[PDB]
């Protein structure tokens, strides 16, 4: 039996539309006291920021959860699962394919791009939350 | 394919004599071009700029700033109804509602045939004489909703 | 007036040469602000300017400039033709001369009347403007336009 | 000068300054957006609000703006007044109503002035529940991305671009809360100084597009103080590295040289460092096969063949450091050392050096240029070569409006009042070129003519200033009228500036400019002279000396030189390609020490993996003569263990010791600099350019990384989970880590990056200066090698004859481009689209005689080769001339002043 807030294995989650939630903002990497996160930003032709690589060194990780609370997209979360063990320390280094799970985890509904002003596919300018339509300077109305 | 006409060009250079700087003629140059064509097209911005000897971003800055200088195509007759405070007390909202029934548009939009464009405007300086509107250079005062169809018929 | 010799060069035989112009605006309310009128006259976006300096020293095209309202300038011929003493003794009040005062709204007689300073607002409303229209009560009044 | 009372305390400040720049100099934090130290005060954002009292007893005063308020004697202000604090919080609250929720995906994040001021006011709670305004974006070209939603309408971008930088294609549009900052239509920003907008804009509207391809936050960067390598001006820069690749280029404040601004070639021309084609290991040829060697093997292998050779010659480079050329000179001997530039380019460079050292006329620094009252530019297309001088000359031309305003008692910081008083009045600027320049919008007169005609106008100005100067017979009355206009402005100036350079390709233009400066010096004027050179260490290589590259090629093809050690030089730019490739095939041993892949390394026998400026240390000497040190940014061996990239001076010194005593010597940087000072007296100042590797701030080494640097136990964890040791720096005072010092008040001149608590943006440079917009607190880095000589020169009497066209022979008129003419930066992929198509420019009468129009491909012959180019039409180009783009792929800069024997339509 584990409580919901248990600080075991670190995963990266997904949007309800099915895209990866991480926007490679590097706040989780800097807020970690042990320095166990390395990542690089990439950008799609759509314009969506996403991580080119995501690397967590689980030999160094102390499972403090400061990365989860730093994340402004709810992408990185700590799950109730302590079942880890390896013969080699090199196999404690997890890449993005070992971390990205198929769903949204603890926060089923939050999508960051719906908040964001930046324009990606499916959300042009004025299609975000509390956002009006763009008015051109050449418009006849004063 | 904009070209400055030989009479528009002479009218712009006529008003450059009345100032120290040719930059000062920029407002009148935009109104000269708009008077002939209904609105100031996009190619007129670079055209006016090279005549006056100022950059095009200065000309475009002036034209977007001033409300009456138009940078979008309008109708043959522009309807400008007052929506300020004294006209609000005298019943402009009934005039606006009558204009939206006869024309079947909303303010800022042109009619489907392109005869009329409907625009709100500030106080026309005719506050004592009732609700006010302008069609082109003509001022009509003491407006009533019943008078709206007969008034519009004059402008074809 | 240009063909009666009241404008142009050598006005009335004196050395004074004055040339008057009319230039129409493009429709922004901030152009009535006096430093933003100077920028609009110069052919710029009509931002205001910071004072100091004043336009009396640095105004239009960096030249000494004075900006005056139409009704201020119309008082000036009355003063010089009749005298400084006539203008002072029009009203026994701390504000000299006559003013264009009026009432607008849902009143019986909206209009404009030249009146001296120190005329009370009730006199304008009830004797000149004829009071409110019938079936209307008086709630509030703005004395001098929309900014007051 | 003045004493003011702030929050009960009392301070001494300069009376001429306003209250924002007074209080920021004392370390009092006032928030601000629309003010800039370079741009002046306009009063737009209303963020700098303080409460001002009439005297000490006035308890209830008024809110003023400190950027718009003079710091007069007797001023009583309160920054921490409750009503002032609430209003300053409200200004941030009003700006936060329309701001997008974009900080995770904003490239300004962590380096954002709006983020810093929002925290500094203490506004953290949103009350506004309504909709936000949105804007569409524009395309601004390959360098700058556009996101208008983040704009706070501070007007800094337009005030920099139109007022300061004199760009024409950026403005403000619209009105009320719908104001839009940008271009009238999409397209590339035309200004050569567009890239300073990324530092000038306090938000993320204008951001670096070259950095957003490989983005990282500021705290993850590794910084070093470096010098720009793209031309001779010597702008101080702060390059940042992450994961072994150079990421962005930042401006490094230097109050003597560049201060807040860089040019676009410096800011965006760094991409050649990040090429995959660069050599990373030493490579030795075996017939057709290639063998990879380590550092020890390469030195023992090279010195075995070098011991058996009968004569070894050395070819230096103008783009190599002073320590690298000297080490090459020490290895072959000074009798066998060649400079690597052509003889005609060498002759113009030593004459340019002669007038600076022996002319007796002071040569101003880049910021001192802005104080001069008249500027004559002879031959140097200065916007395309030496672009920051053109920015400095624009500010000098605005000094006339500052003089008029000072007479009317308008303060120096009230910029909109000064500009209104001015009204297109300018200090006189006279430029001469072969065609139109980018300074033509502000120039009093432009003179388009061939280079001998430009020199002949220069000698005639000197003869009209002094009777003892030699005269130019044959001047027509039309030109004679204009010469009198220039002479009356020059003689009537209190402080004239004379600008020329080596890029015109004429010895006579440089001779004409020294005659004008001499004639003004005899009149009593405080005259300055400025010469622009070609490369980053052109002046340093000229002080060292040596024979020309043509002499070196002679010693190869006449059999006497058995071996040649080429150092960081692609010889095709300086000499004919067919001659170079033939003479390098006769040599038994060719050795190249370059960081870039060049064409001459195909047949070379040994290539050494030299380091670029990002991976090296050294001293460069700029056009002024200032020796400046550049420091290594990152160790390239840390990420890739097979990388054997050493400094050029470290490779050549070790090779000399293995040649002498068979033992390699990997020397330290201060031993090489000490060796320079002993042998060359003219380079004695380089010791004092920077301190040595034993310099400490109270026992601490200067830090390269910010204290919040991340990923220490995960950066290299994909190769080995065991953390490697941190790279150790024995050359310089800097450490390859964050465990060091970067305090704003630390007693040093070399500042790798600016950061302060509560100031994460480029506005943190105010904490590192003595007064804001002034000099660095403990002095700007760099030392002048030579002082002004007591006595001057004689008048040059070598007046050229007037230019005459010839049938068949066509003179080559040089055209330069900021994004194409420089050797390293044209290999950047972002510069491939910013550079124009290759062309050939002709007079309309000469194209009518040839029978061609615009766009026709025409063929010509240079040195027995054939190049076909499309024709362009140039009305200002005089007949008999032919415009070529210098320094491109195919057109060497040695071609300036050459002749084209044959020209006909291509078939
Ligand atoms: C927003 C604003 C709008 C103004 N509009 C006008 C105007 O339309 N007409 C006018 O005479 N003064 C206007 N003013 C006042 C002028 O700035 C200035 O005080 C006046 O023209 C001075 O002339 P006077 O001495 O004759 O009154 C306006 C002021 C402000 C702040
Ligand atoms: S996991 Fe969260 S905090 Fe870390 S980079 Fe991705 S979005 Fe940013
Ligand atoms: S849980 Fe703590 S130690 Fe582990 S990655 Fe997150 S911040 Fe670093
Ligand atoms: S400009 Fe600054 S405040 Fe605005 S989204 Fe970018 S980082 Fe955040
Ligand atoms: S674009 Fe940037 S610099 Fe220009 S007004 Fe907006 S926030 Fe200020
Ligand atoms: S002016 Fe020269 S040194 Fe300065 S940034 Fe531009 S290219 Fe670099
Ligand atoms: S308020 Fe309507 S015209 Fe004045
Ligand atoms: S910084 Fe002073 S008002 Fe903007
Ligand atoms: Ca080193």
């Amino acid at each position: 039996y584990l409580p919901p807030r248990y600080r075991g294995r670190i995963v990266l989650t997904r949007d309800p539309d099915g895209e990866e939630r991480c926007v490679a903002c590097n706040l989780c990497a800097v807020a970690c006291p042990v320095g166990c996160i390395s990542l690089q930003k990439a950008e799609t032709k759509d314009g969506r920021w996403y991580p080119e690589f995501f690397r967590i060194n689980f030999s160094r990780c102390i499972f403090c959860g400061l990365c989860e609370e730093a994340c402004p997209t709810t992408a990185i979360q700590l799950t109730p699962d302590f079942e880890m063990g390896e013969y080699k320390r090199q196999d404690l280094v997890y890449e993005k394919e070992d971390l990205l799970i198929s769903g949204p985890g603890k926060y089923p509904e939050y999508n960051f791009y719906r908040m964001a002003g930046m324009a990606i596919d499916g959300k042009d300018k004025g299609e975000a939350e509390n956002e009006a339509k763009p008015i051109d300077v050449k418009s006849l109305l004063p | 394919a904009f070209e400055l006409s030989a009479a528009e060009r002479e009218a712009i250079e006529h008003e450059m004599h009345h100032y120290e700087d040719p930059r000062a003629a920029s407002i009148e140059a935009l109104k000269i071009v708009q008077k002939q064509r209904g609105w100031v097209p996009d190619g007129a911005i670079h055209a006016i700029a090279d005549v006056l000897g100022i950059p095009a971003s200065d000309v475009e800055g002036v034209a977007t700033f001033y409300s009456q200088i138009f940078r979008q195509p309008v109708g043959r007759h522009v309807i400008r109804y007052c929506d300020s405070v004294v006209c609000h007390i005298n019943g402009y909202q009934g005039i606006q509602a009558a204009l939206e029934k006869k024309l079947n548009i909303k303010p800022g939009q042109t009619t489907f045939d392109g005869r009329f464009t409907l625009l709100p405007t500030c106080c026309l300086g005719n506050c004592d004489k009732g609700p006010n509107m302008m069609i082109d250079e003509d001022t009509h005062a003491h407006l009533t909703p019943e008078a709206i169809p007969e008034l519009l018929e004059r402008y074809k | 007036a240009t063909e009666a010799g009241l404008l142009g060069k050598n006005i009335m035989g004196t050395g004074f040469d004055f040339e008057l112009f009319v230039h129409t605006g493009a429709g922004r309310y901030i152009c009535g602000e006096e430093t933003a009128l100077i920028n609009s006259l110069e052919g710029r976006r009509a931002n205001p300017r910071s004072k100091p300096p004043f336009p009396a020293t640095s105004g239009a095209w960096g030249k000494p400039t004075c900006v005056n309202n139409v009704e201020t300038l119309c008082n000036v011929p009355a003063i010089l033709a009749n005298g400084v003493e006539w203008y002072q003794n029009i009203s026994k009040s701390k504000d000299a001369g006559t003013k264009l005062m009026g009432f607008s709204g849902r009143v019986k007689n909206p209009g404009l009347w030249e009146l001296p300073f120190g005329t009370t607002a009730r006199e304008i409303l009830e004797d000149y403007a004829g009071g409110m229209r019938d079936g209307l009560k008086f709630k509030a009044w703005q004395p001098g336009g929309a900014g007051t | 000068m003045a004493t003011i009372h702030v929050d009960g305390k009392e301070y001494e400040v300069n009376g001429a300054d306003n209250l924002l720049e007074a209080c920021l100099s004392l370390g009092l934090d006032i928030p601000y957006f629309c003010w800039h130290p370079a741009l002046g005060s306009v009063g737009a954002c209303r963020q700098c609000a303080v409460k001002q009292y009439q005297n000490a007893e006035d308890t209830r005063g008024r809110l003023v703006m400190s950027c718009m308020t003079p710091a007069s004697d007797g001023t009583f202000i309160s920054i921490d007044d409750e009503e002032a604090k609430q209003f300053r919080e409200s200004v941030v609250e009003w700006l936060m109503t329309n701001h997008p929720h974009d900080c995770p995906v904003c490239e300004e994040g962590g380096n954002c002035h709006l983020q810093d001021m929002t925290v500094m006011t203490g506004h953290s709670f949103r009350r506004y529940r309504f909709t936000k305004r949105t804007h569409r974006n524009q395309d601004l070209g390959p360098f700058i991305s556009h996101e208008m939603n983040r704009c706070i309408a501070c007007y800094r971008c337009v005030r920099y671009y139109k007022d300061y930088a004199d760009g024409t294609d950026l403005g403000v549009y619209g009105a009320h809360d719908n104001v839009y900052f940008g271009r009238p239509e999409d397209g590339t920003l035309e200004s050569e100084f567009s890239g300073n907008l990324v530092e000038i804009c306090p938000t993320g509207v204008f951001t670096d597009k070259t950095h957003s391809e490989r983005y990282n936050r500021k705290w993850d960067m590794q910084f070093a103080p470096s010098i720009c390598q793209q031309c001779s001006i010597g702008c101080n820069i702060s390059p940042g590295e992450r994961y072994g690749e150079l990421r962005r280029i930042e401006n490094r404040y230097n109050g003597t040289v560049n201060h807040y601004f860089l040019c676009d070639r410096g800011r965006f021309g760094y991409g050649y460092v990040n090429l995959k084609d660069r050599p990373r290991q030493p490579v030795q040829r075996r017939g057709d096969d290639f063998i990879t060697l380590n550092a020890e093997q390469a030195m023992q292998g090279a010195a075995d063949i070098l011991r058996q050779s009968k004569k070894v010659i050395g070819i230096g480079s103008p783009r190599a450091s002073v320590e690298s050329n000297f080490a090459l000179r020490e290895l072959v001997g000074e009798e066998n050392f060649y400079t690597g530039i052509a003889h005609g380019e060498q002759e113009r460079l030593q004459l340019a050096l002669k007038v600076l050292r022996e002319g007796g006329i002071y040569t101003p620094a880049l910021r001192e240029i802005e104080s001069y009252d008249a500027v004559l530019v002879l031959g140097e297309d200065v916007t395309q070569t030496g672009a920051r001088v053109a920015l400095a000359v624009r500010q000098a031309v605005k000094g006339k409006a500052r003089e008029m305003a000072a007479a009317q008692k308008v303060a120096d910081w009230q910029i909109a009042a000064i500009l209104n008083i001015g009204q297109r009045a300018k200090h006189p600027l006279f430029v001469t070129n072969v065609d139109d320049t980018r300074l033509d919008d502000i120039a009093a007169w432009t003179y388009r003519a061939p280079v001998e005609d430009q020199a002949r106008l220069g000698f005639a100005i000197a003869h009209a200033l002094d009777n003892s100067a030699p005269a130019v017979d044959g001047i027509e009355p039309e030109l004679q009228s204009k010469i009198d206009v220039i002479v009356q402005a020059l003689a009537g100036a209190k402080k004239p500036l004379i600008i020329s350079g080596t890029n015109a390709g004429s010895l006579e233009v440089i001779q004409a400019a020294a005659n004008v400066a001499k004639a003004l010096k005899g009149r009593g004027a405080d005259v300055g002279i400025t010469m622009i050179a070609r490369s980053v260490n052109s002046m340093g290589l000229g002080i060292m000396g040596g024979g020309s590259l043509e002499e070196a090629l002679t010693e190869l093809e006449t059999g006497r030189a058995d071996a040649v050690v080429v150092l960081e030089n692609d010889l095709h730019r300086h000499a004919s390609a067919i001659r170079v490739n033939a003479a390098l095939a006769k040599a038994p041993l060719v050795m190249v020490v370059d960081h870039q892949r060049t064409a001459i390394m195909e047949n070379a026998h040994l290539v050494l993996s030299a380091a670029s400026f990002a991976e090296s240390d050294g001293t460069v000497i700029n056009n002024e003569g200032r020796a400046q040190r550049f420091f290594q940014v990152y160790d390239p061996a840390y990420y890739d263990s097979k990388t054997v990239m050493l400094e050029s001076w470290r490779w050549l010194h070790s090779l000399h010791s293995t040649l002498l005593s068979r033992e390699v010597d990997w020397t330290q940087l201060d031993h090489v600099i000490d060796a320079v000072v002993a042998k060359i007296p003219e380079l004695a100042g380089i010791k004092d350019a920077a301190p040595d590797a034993t310099f400490r701030i109270r026992g601490q080494k200067l830090a390269r990384e910010p204290h919040r640097y991340s990923g220490r136990t995960a950066m290299r964890a994909n190769i080995s989970v065991h953390e490697p040791r941190q790279p150790q720096d024995i050359d310089t005072m800097f450490t390859f880590s964050m465990e060091g010092n970067n305090q704003p008040t630390a007693h040093r001149s070399q500042v790798p990056f600016a950061w302060a608590p509560g100031w994460n943006s480029p506005q943190a440079w105010n904490k590192f200066q003595d007064e804001v917009g002034g000099k660095l607190r403990f002095g700007d880095p760099g030392v002048r090698l030579f002082e002004t000589s007591e006595n001057g020169l004689d008048y040059f009497t070598s007046v050229p004859a007037r230019f005459q066209p010839q049938d068949g022979k066509w003179r080559i008129a040089p055209y330069y481009h900021l994004f194409g003419s420089d050797e390293l930066s044209q290999r950047a992929p972002v510069f491939q689209s910013r550079m124009p198509q290759p062309y050939i420019k002709l007079n309309p009468a000469d194209a009518a005689k040839l029978g061609v129009n615009a766009g026709t491909r025409v063929s010509f012959s240079y040195d027995g080769n054939t190049v076909t180019l499309p024709v362009e039409i140039a009305e200002g180009l005089t007949a008999g001339q032919v415009g070529l783009p210098m320094g491109m792929s195919g057109i060497a800069p040695v071609l300036a002043g050459a002749h084209l024997e044959d020209l006909k339509e291509a078939q």
